[PDB]
């Protein structure tokens, strides 16, 4: 570890409900995941993320078939050397990753972080739409479109409203 | 003083 | 060759130390483009120290003037030397003798101007033979210093790049030994610090899952200077001792 | 803008008002870190 | 960069390449872009010429087409050696500079450089055009000689052409104008130096300013009247008449200049130049070693 | 009435090269047949040259591998002379496997179905111990002229060597006197080649042929939008049927596909008649695309 | 454009023919004037240059059209006030 | 691989009606001179014609 | 103070281009100005197109009459190893080649050589042959050297004419060039004043620090040195505003050149002049002694 | 441009058959199925991959490689022959 993994995570003033592992995990995927694509390995990702020391790594899939396409990611008698514990249909990961995945977009963060914590701020929104999915509620129109008046509540959320 | 700024220094030398 | 030459070739060539010239003759044994084994004779062989030369020659590497210094193997397989004689031609060499450039078809007429003062009108048909098609090596090097708010970074983990900016370096930022780049592309990559401030109460939850501790970085890597193509055919790496020796090193 | 350059000599009281402080100290910079 | 010659540049232009030439124009071109609106802010375009898109040599087209350089040899020791031309694109590296102008600059093309400039402002463009382009020096300022002179290639063109011999392929037959002079030698009936009564125009200008029309045979050669098509209207027809050395051919273009001033003698020295390239390239002018012929009196007069 | 030129006899006199012969030709046709068809042979004619090869344990064409007596540059200019024939395809990857002391031939390559090596003979390479052995893939295309490696090589491992797509190497017509068919003042055009086995010499004099003939081949706002659909010639209905979609001019027309509206039911079977007669002017319906309303032309004074 | 012969042939001074053209140019190119010669999408300078060549510009001319559109400014001016 | 660029002429700016100047664009690299050569001999050469 | 250091070593491979620079053995130096196609290059009556076409004119003023010389002498050279890939190429048994070899190797005078080929025993007279294919090396020395009759008797021994020179043709016309042309072989050099080392070209790079004028050279993005020369030659025509925007707007004054660079992207061209900045830097150095320089008015 | 032209007118699947040591892969690669007497792939696409997995003479390696191979979809896609000939491959 870099003698730092018990503190960041738990900052914890927008992400404390919001998830911590998770937002760990997204920031670990932009200071890697970001610009190096990983590789044209056609396969399911997995990533497993921490919450007490915030860390996270890339492990790759096997996913569990009773077909061949998708074949890095493709049986029940190759599951006969695992003794027949594969069942059909699971995504049973059995690979992983070596240390890169964009050794790449480290202080750039106005951007990348910046981003991460722009969709994290558009899910808790949506969240928060979530506790009532639909109300008579009132709000402020702030801004002027085109046959579409654009409004500002309370909390932050936003709406619209159609011409129609 | 010479080429093209002749015209110039006479400019600057009859508005003293 | 020359066609015409004084036959003062000979001893330019291998008078001069560019050619590997037979210490002692005898058999050839093994002829490769790396090394050339010969079989000492008899009559020329010491008692002692049983004896059967190994001549390692010198491959593509940097001269001064950023031509490129080869030795090439002239002899074949099973083939008899002689006490003072060429095995492995050098730079501008040819069978022991002295080939600077090359002979071509010449003709003396004025043709419609393109030759007016001193200048050569030459046809394709001289460079579809790649026949003047030289090859330069340049050196470019890059130091990791010692300066103000720690040392500095070679490991590519560095930020404002692209997959443009990074495609072509391994895990741990020099160039692959292979990799043709263009002008302008980015050999090893090297971040140094900036500014000190202390830790933003923002990023908390990434400062836990990386555990970086700087966290706002620059820009120093070496680039391609702007025109130059090539092939990366040798990357040297030295450190200075008590230094963390990363992967690659 | 400006017409004759002149040339003269510099009277102690020409340099003092050129000048902006004493010059003391040759110590030059402090050459270990960054500051003068 | 280095020079070379590049013979079928007009006097008043020279070659200059691609890259140099977007590098030297980059701020015309950031302007161009800026004007066109397929760009917003500056990065934009110092992205796309960076990159060398597709659009941006329409772009450096527009931005050469009549604007001046400065080309410069670099011991400039008089007037003559910085001169102003107009830029022709060149796919390459190397400066194609018009042959005559070379006899200003002392540039033979054995390894030289030069350097160009770009007038900015709009008054340095109008100057590099009307004092210092390349047509405007064509008399050397230390006294009343040509220095577009033509210096050694096409000499040898015109020496070649206007002489004669005293048997060819038709020989004393008579033809009925230059054009079918040239007719003659092109198709394979007569040959270059094959003496010849044509029929020629000269226009002698006698009256104050009216070109009076003479025509008369001559009796020349159809080299004479091959270069004759190529004489402007003025001048008489004895200034080709004679072997044409390199004495004659410049007091020809000097006689072209104090008499139908400076436009036809621009025009004649570009094809004086694009003549005497072309019959020198047909000449076949070589040299042996059978050429420089022994005398057979030397050994006893050793 | 010119007397017309005819193959009469192609002297195969060696592998690579042979003398094709035309006959008859009136005086003045035999230096220009034979310039010309020189010239475009020389030009360009399509080739069958190499392009990528991708040696096994190579990563730059400037390494060495171990058991082999040339470095891999030189293995990249013995590959790119190297004299093949393709037949029914456009680029064909050729497959090599050798291991022994001795010569690497040509005639180690595993030709696949339609390639064809012409010169069996062409040494690439000398290996030179026992177990040491070289394993390379060769991709082999078509072409015209000399296309360089600096013009047009994704992972490290391939190599690009140069293209020389072209098949001649000497050219030389010798025009000559003809005999009887009872008329003098006829030539003779006999033209030697030098091919290098890729290509058959009446095709190549053919397809010179077919080039120049080629060659010679070169001489040997809208008013009807801007008004209305009312306007038209038509009857009403076949204006009424746009006008539905609330169209008032024939640029609206224009402006919109002929498929997106035969996609709604408010044209009629007639209605469609009566447009691809409208269309039969190419006036409007030509599948254009307008900013909105105006062109360039159509400017607002 | 080769040659300005003729553009020295009716101004006399040859560098009055610079300051008159590059006049003329700056009054094209930035005010957003007309030529008044119809051009082949030339430069500025050539189109100066072209209008020294029909004669239609020169000094007085120019000092001619700019007291006249000084003082048809300030007369707008004047009738837009009283 | 046949298809080469193929012209057509651009413009005859003609001076008067015996006389012009017929340009031709694009052609491939090197065909100016064939064809520039093919139609000067044929046109220069032989022609029919009463004289 | 450095913690490792990193070389890597690029391998450019440069070819030909206008503009290189090749010469022979004489002083015939070159920049070599237009890369032909083979078809535009003056063929001989056998076939083959010629590779250099050099001018003549340099060789009765430059008095280098070697090089017609060794041009004749190296056709001689490629008639003998033209006639042996002739009598190779026809697979003939080893005694033709013998027979052959041995008249190209005695043909002189009293000279040094004297070899024999009774004593090379049938196989290396075929790997001599192997090797002289591509034409026949020769020796001469250097004011021993061979005379023009052996030059004659060699190009006798190959079938080529006598006085060295063969009738061409020409490639763009196909008409025969008058007054038989010089061919041969001459050896030339590719010399390293190549052309992509010495072209270069600024718009607006970085600055210098003590005088705000721009950096030298071509490794720092430099600018080409506008010398007091050509001062002096735009002083002799009547160029002022060239002069004045060559030494205060695009040279030295920085706000000048920062308000030209705005006007030129917006399509302005205009020059806001200023001062130079290196001749307050002039005022600065007297001003350092005990002289007082100033600005009047 | 008449003449000229009239004096002219008087002219003008493969990766199953091929064998397994033929593939891009190592020989290992192909010397994983030739140890059950296979010699094109053909043999390889008549056998399942569960058939080839309940073997230990193919390895882990080999299994990846096997999977680079199916991942172009020309050989081991389940298939069934008849012994070795499908119709285009017929005998003459």
């Amino acid at each position: 570890m870099n003698k730092e993994i018990l503190a960041v995570v738990e900052a914890v003033s927008n992400e404390k409900a919001l998830p911590r592992e998770k937002i760990f995990e997204a920031l670990e995927s932009a200071l890697a995941t970001a610009t190096k694509k990983k590789y044209e390995q056609e396969i399911d990702v997995r990533v497993q993320i921490d919450r007490k020391s915030g860390d996270f790594d890339t492990f790759r899939r096997w996913l569990v078939v009773d077909e061949v396409t998708q074949p890095t990611k493709e049986t029940l008698e190759a599951a006969r050397y695992e003794d027949e514990s594969l069942n059909l249909g699971d995504y049973v990961e059995d690979q992983i990753e070596s240390v890169t995945f964009d050794r790449i977009t480290t202080q750039t963060a106005k951007q990348v972080i910046v981003q991460k914590v722009r969709e994290a701020e558009r899910a808790m929104v949506v969240d928060q739409f979530r506790e009532h999915e639909g109300e008579i509620i009132t709000g402020v129109v702030k801004k002027v479109n085109r046959d579409n008046i654009s409004l500002d509540l309370g909390n932050n959320a936003e709406a619209v409203i159609l011409r129609e | 003083p010479a080429g093209t700024g002749y015209a110039y220094h006479q400019d600057r030398m009859r508005r003293r | 060759k020359p066609l015409v030459g004084t036959g003062m070739e000979r001893a330019v060539a291998v008078d001069s130390g560019v050619t590997a010239v037979a210490k002692r003759g005898g058999v050839v044994q093994y002829v490769d483009a790396s090394r050339i084994v010969i079989k000492v004779n008899e009559d020329e062989m010491y008692p002692g120290e049983a004896g059967i030369d190994i001549y390692n020659l010198t491959k593509y590497t940097r001269s001064n003037q950023n031509t490129c210094i080869n030795q090439m193997p002239c002899v074949s397989l099973g083939e008899p030397v002689e006490r003072g004689d060429v095995l492995a031609d050098g730079p501008s060499t040819d069978l022991g003798e002295l080939a600077l450039g090359q002979n071509m078809r010449v003709a003396f007429m004025p043709w419609n101007g393109y030759n007016f003062e001193d200048s050569i009108l030459v046809s394709e048909r001289v460079v579809q033979e790649d026949r003047f098609t030289t090859i330069h090596i340049q050196e470019l090097a890059c130091v990791s210093r010692d300066t103000k708010l720690g040392p500095e970074e070679i490991t590519a983990d560095i930020p404002n790049v692209g997959e443009a900016a990074l495609s072509k370096l391994d895990e741990s930022g020099i160039v692959y030994i292979g990799a043709e780049v263009t002008g302008g592309d980015i050999l090893v990559g090297k971040v140094t610090p900036k500014g000190e401030t202390q830790l933003t109460p923002e990023e908390k939850l990434l400062r836990a899952i990386f555990g970086e501790k700087a966290s706002d970085v620059k820009d120093s890597s070496l680039r391609v200077p702007n025109g130059v193509s090539g092939t990366v055919i040798d990357v040297q790496v030295f450190t200075r001792d008590g230094v963390e020796k990363d992967k690659r090193a | 803008e400006f017409d004759a350059i002149k040339i003269a000599l510099a009277s102690p009281d020409m340099i003092r008002s050129w000048s902006f402080g004493e010059v003391k100290k040759p110590e030059t910079i402090n050459y270990r870190t960054f500051k003068p | 960069s280095v020079i070379t010659v590049g013979p079928y540049l007009r006097l008043h232009q020279c070659g200059l390449p691609k890259k140099m030439a977007l590098e030297l124009f980059k701020p015309f071109i950031y302007g161009k872009l800026e004007l066109r609106g397929l760009a917003t802010t500056i990065k934009a375009a110092k992205k796309m010429v960076e990159r060398e898109e597709a659009v941006v040599w329409d772009i450096l087209d527009e931005v050469i087409r009549e604007h001046p350089v400065l080309l410069n040899r670099a011991p400039t020791l008089h007037r003559l050696g910085i001169q102003a031309f107009e830029p022709v694109l060149i796919e390459g590296k190397a400066i194609q500079l018009h042959p005559l102008v070379c006899a200003a600059y002392n540039a033979d093309f054995d390894g030289d450089q030069m350097a160009v400039h770009v007038p900015l402002t709009l008054e340095a463009q109008l100057e590099a055009r009307a004092l210092m382009m390349s047509t405007n020096n064509i008399l050397s300022p230390a006294n009343g000689e040509p220095i577009i002179v033509p210096s050694q290639d096409v000499v040898l063109g015109l020496y070649y052409m206007t002489r004669d011999c005293v048997n060819a392929k038709g020989e004393g037959m008579v033809l009925t104008g230059p054009k079918e002079a040239e007719r003659l030698y092109r198709s394979g009936l007569a040959s270059l130096h094959a003496r010849v009564k044509v029929r020629i125009t000269e226009y002698e200008k006698d009256a104050n300013g009216e070109l009076v029309a003479k025509t008369s045979l001559k009796d020349t050669t159809v080299g004479r009247a091959i270069l004759w098509m190529i004489v402007p209207k003025g001048l008489p027809y004895s200034i080709v008449n004679q072997a044409l050395g390199k004495k004659a051919i410049s007091k020809m273009l000097n006689t072209c200049y104090r008499i139908l001033g400076l436009k036809p003698t621009v025009i004649f020295a570009d094809q004086i130049m694009y003549t005497g390239f072309a019959y020198a390239a047909r000449s076949g002018a070589s040299v042996g070693i059978d050429d420089m012929v022994i005398p057979e009196k030397k050994h006893e007069i050793i | 009435e010119f007397l017309k030129p005819r193959l009469v006899d192609i002297e195969q006199v060696s592998s690579t090269h042979a003398k094709v012969t035309l006959e008859p030709l009136e005086r003045g046709f035999g230096h220009t047949l034979g310039n010309a068809l020189r010239r475009i042979l020389l030009s360009s004619m399509p080739g069958c040259a190499v392009t990528e090869v991708e040696i096994d344990g190579v990563l730059h064409e400037y390494s060495t591998k171990e058991g082999v007596q040339e470095d891999i540059l030189e293995i990249l200019l013995n590959l790119k002379g190297l004299a093949v024939r393709v037949q029914g395809k456009d680029e064909v990857i050729l497959t090599l496997n050798k291991s022994g002391i001795g010569p690497v031939t040509a005639a180690d390559i595993t030709h696949d179905g339609d390639v064809e090596i012409v010169k069996p003979q062409h040494v690439i390479c000398h290996l030179t111990d026992e177990n040491a052995s070289i394993s390379m893939r060769i991709k082999v295309q078509r072409g015209r002229g000399y296309v360089p490696a600096s013009t047009r090589e994704r992972p490290i491992g391939r190599l690009l060597v140069d293209a020389c797509y072209s098949p001649v190497e000497r050219i030389a017509y010798n025009v000559e006197a003809a005999r009887v068919e009872q008329r003098t003042d006829l030539d003779k055009l006999v033209i030697e080649m030098e091919t290098n086995g890729t290509i058959d010499p009446e095709e190549a004099i053919r397809r010179a042929a077919t080039i120049l003939a080629e060659q010679l081949e070169a001489f040997v706002f809208d008013p009807i939008l801007l008004r209305p659909v009312d306007d038209l010639e038509l009857t009403v209905r076949s204006a009424n049927c746009l006008k539905a979609e609330a169209i008032h001019y024939i640029g609206d027309l224009v402006q919109r596909t002929e498929v997106e509206l035969l996609k709604t039911p408010n044209l009629g079977k007639k209605s469609l008649t009566e447009i691809k007669d409208v269309l039969a002017s190419r006036g409007l319906s030509l599948g254009m695309r307008l900013e909105n309303w105006p062109p360039a032309s159509i400017a607002d004074e | 454009r080769v040659t300005v012969q003729d553009a020295v042939e009716k101004i006399g001074n040859r560098f009055d023919l610079v300051l008159v053209a590059a006049r003329r140019a700056r009054q094209m190119q930035v005010g957003g004037k007309d030529p008044l010669v119809p051009e082949e999408n030339d430069k500025t300078t050539v189109i100066a240059l072209r209008e020294i060549e029909e004669g239609l510009i020169n000094n007085q001319i120019l000092d001619v059209r700019e007291r006249q559109e000084q003082q048809e400014q300030e007369a707008a001016e004047l009738q837009a006030v009283t | 691989v046949t298809e080469f660029l193929k012209p057509r002429l651009v413009d005859i700016e003609q001076v008067s009606s015996t006389h012009a100047k017929v340009t031709l664009e694009p052609l491939e690299r090197g065909f100016g001179h064939t064809l520039g050569n093919a139609l000067r001999r044929i046109l220069l050469s032989s022609m029919p014609g009463c004289a | 103070g450095v913690l490792k250091i990193v070389k890597v070593y690029l391998a450019v491979k440069r070819r030909i281009q206008p503009g290189d620079k090749m010469a022979g053995r004489h002083g015939n130096k070159g920049v070599i100005s237009k890369i032909n196609p083979i078809e535009d290059m003056p063929y001989d009556e056998n076939g083959t197109p010629v590779d250099i076409v050099l001018n003549p004119l340099g060789v009765p003023s430059r008095m280098n009459i070697g090089q017609i010389l060794e041009t004749h002498l190296g056709m001689a050279a490629k008639g003998i190893g033209d006639k042996i890939n002739a009598m190779l190429k026809q697979q003939q048994e080893v005694a033709k080649l013998r027979e052959f070899i041995q008249r190209a190797y005695d043909l002189g005078a009293d000279v040094r050589q004297k070899v024999d080929l009774s004593t090379f025993s049938d196989e290396e007279v075929m790997r001599l042959a192997e090797n002289l294919r591509k034409g026949m090396p020769i020796a001469t020395p250097v004011f021993d050297g061979a005379k023009e009759a052996e030059i004659k008797e060699l190009l006798k021994l190959g079938d080529l004419p006598t006085s060295g020179q063969i009738r061409l043709y020409d490639g763009r016309t196909g008409e025969q060039f008058e007054r038989p042309v010089t061919v041969g072989y001459m050896y030339m050099l590719k010399l390293n004043h190549l052309v992509d080392d010495k072209m270069h070209a600024r718009s607006t790079g970085s600055y210098s620090l003590v005088t705000q004028q721009p950096l030298g050279g071509k490794a720092q993005f430099g600018g080409q040195r506008f010398g007091e020369m050509e001062v002096w030659a735009l002083e002799a025509y009547g160029a002022a505003y060239t002069l004045q925007e060559m030494l205060t707007v695009k040279s030295d004054d920085v706000n000048g050149r920062t308000k030209m660079y705005k006007n030129i992207v917006d399509g302005n061209h205009q020059m806001e002049p200023g001062m130079p900045e290196s001749f307050n830097v002039l005022l600065k150095e007297i001003r350092s002694l005990g002289i007082n320089i100033e600005l009047e008015d």
